[PDB]
């Protein structure tokens, strides 16, 4: 079977390529999300708001 | 992972590997693994 994938091993480069840059695309989809800010903030331990 | 020694402290990371945890070069100096810090 992997003697004849040497003739669609470009067809194959393709779909890995395309299929990491779906993952690095989904990484980064949440950092442009919730990583708004750099500095992490405490909530006071007073609650009366 | 093999290779990098992994240290309980945190930096910011910046080579990605995923679960929350990176890889950087840090000190002689060795490649180390930490989780990231927010
Ligand atoms: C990092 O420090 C914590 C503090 O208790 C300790 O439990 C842990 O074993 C340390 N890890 C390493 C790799 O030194």
């Amino acid at each position: 079977c992997s003697n004849l994938l040497l003739q669609y091993g470009s067809f194959c480069t393709q779909l890995n390529r395309a299929l990491t840059g779906i993952a690095v695309e989904q990484d980064k989809n949440t950092q442009e999300v919730f990583a708004q800010v750099k500095q992490i903030y405490k909530t006071p331990p007073i609650k009366d708001f | 992972l093999i290779g990098a020694e992994h240290v309980n402290n945190s930096y910011e990371c910046d080579i990605p590997i995923g679960a929350g945890i990176c890889a950087s070069y840090q000190t002689s100096q060795s490649i180390i693994a930490y989780t990231m810090s927010l």
